[PDB]
């Protein structure tokens, strides 16, 4: 046949893949972590968004750190041979490199390691997307008025769509959901049939950066801004359509 | 508005 191009991930496997959504709203009293009002709005929005993209969505609520690790391990041991991709969404408290179970922290590297190129072989070469709504620290953004080869890296083909910049808090509205997840679902709804995923996430960055600003009776937390951060180790373009 |  004719000349062929391969700069995009193959997304026409029989199934798009799993979308695992871990929604941690209520935390054990002993941890002292506050309940995350509005996170159910995020979880429902993500479920509908990924359903329309033809993902097999599984929603999990209020998981302990042990349950998160066991879930991720079990999912990574499934046969994904017939699936194009894998998506995991984490909605919780966090700090840099850490996501909270209801009873304590989970190392993000531990979770993602289950899906490494050498450890989940049915996902080797396929995009593994981790979408994270959680704090990455406690900084606030004040804003400003305007030969060939035969191996691939085991860390290749991951993308971390993080709600906020490294070191910073991430904002969630108790009524509307988190700024990032609201924006992500809106941009996926409007553009998943039109734009490559990096370009969609860039529009999410713009929406969060331009349309939201915090309101607080506490001057320390008032009038603050947020920029999400895309961390891409993908090796091809990702279109949700084919 | 709340932080995570």
């Amino acid at each position: 046949s004719g000349i062929s191009l391969d700069n995009s991930y193959k997304m026409d496997y029989p199934e798009m893949g799993l979308c695992i959504i871990i929604n941690n709203k209520n935390f054990h009293k002993s941890t002292g972590m506050t309940s995350r009002s509005g996170t159910d709005v995020d979880a429902a929005n993500l479920r509908e968004t990924f359903r329309n993209l033809k993902y097999e969505v599984r929603n999990k609520n209020d998981l302990t750190r042990e349950e998160i690790v066991e879930l991720m391990r079990d999912v990574s041991k499934e046969d994904h041979s017939k699936r194009s991709s894998f998506v995991c969404v984490l909605l919780s408290h966090g700090e840099e490199g850490i996501i909270f179970g209801t009873n304590g922290p989970v190392d993000l590297k531990k979770i993602t390691n289950f899906f490494r190129g050498d450890r989940c072989r049915s996902l080797t070469g396929k995009p593994k997307l981790f979408i994270i709504q959680a704090c990455r620290g406690t900084e606030l953004d004040c804003g400003i008025e305007t030969m060939a080869c035969h191996k691939i890296p085991v860390e290749a083909d991951f993308l971390y769509a993080c709600s906020t910049a490294p070191g910073y808090y991430s904002w969630r509205n108790s009524k509307d959901g988190s700024w990032f997840i609201q924006s992500l679902c809106a941009m996926l709804k409007q553009y998943a049939d039109k734009l490559e995923f990096m370009h969609i996430l860039t529009r999410v960055n713009r929406k969060v950066a331009t349309e939201f600003e915090s309101f607080s009776f506490d001057a320390t937390f008032h009038a603050k801004k947020q920029i999400p951060c895309i961390h891409s180790m993908l090796t091809k373009e990702l279109y949700f359509y084919h | 508005d709340e932080v995570d």
